[PDB]
């Protein structure tokens, strides 16, 4: 009965199992791109001009 | 602001007193699971 429990407490800690990480935030895209940078790109064509 | 700055705290302290219980939360969610000698019952 003993061996009964404590298989009864692996199967529980096994199927719980919530790891040390954790996902807070899930992915989602940024809508502006974050390339090309076109007022740099302008700016630095002035400039070099 | 004050609402939204009230609100933003009431969730940070929901979420971490929701992240303490997490493992115990699950952990009784299978046991429920997982309810069907009798002394293991």
């Amino acid at each position: 009965l003993q061996l009964l429990n404590r298989q009864q407490e692996l199967n529980i800690a096994k199927s719980s199992a919530i790891g040390n990480v954790r996902i807070i935030d899930n992915a989602v895209t940024d809508p502006n791109p974050v390339r090309p940078k076109k007022t740099i790109i302008i700016v630095i064509g002035v400039v070099l001009g | 602001i004050s609402h939204i700055l009230d609100s933003i705290s009431q969730n940070y302290l929901a979420q971490n007193i929701a992240r303490q219980a997490a493992q115990d939360a699950k952990s009784l969610e299978f046991l429920n699971q997982q309810l069907p000698g009798r002394a293991v019952y």
